[PDB]
């Protein structure tokens, strides 16, 4: 029911409240969305 | 050549550089998972064995 974001490029400034969902690069794969192997959907 | 299912695969690696990157980074493996943290972020860290 309630997601929490476990996938972030960078941490968060106080009172911050960052809200994009867009599936991103991890690794070494030059992708964003196409979601396996080294590119990931940030909460879970 | 690997442990067969009567013996674990524990190898000790010691007194060397580990390039955590690149096991993290390869496309050779199907599948790879991590308790802490990804390799690539290990990569400049020091452990026992």
């Amino acid at each position: 029911n309630y997601l929490y974001r476990l996938f972030r490029k960078s941490n968060l400034k106080p009172f911050e409240r960052d809200i994009s969902t867009e599936i991103y690069q991890a690794g070494s794969t030059p992708c964003n969305g196409v979601e396996g192997f080294n590119c990931y959907f940030p909460l879970q | 050549r690997f442990a067969s299912v009567y013996a674990w695969n524990r190898k000790r690696i010691s007194n060397c550089v580990a390039d955590y990157s690149v096991l993290y980074n390869s496309a050779s493996f199907s599948t790879f998972k991590c308790y802490g943290v990804s390799p690539t972020k290990l990569n400049d860290l020091c452990f026992t064995n």
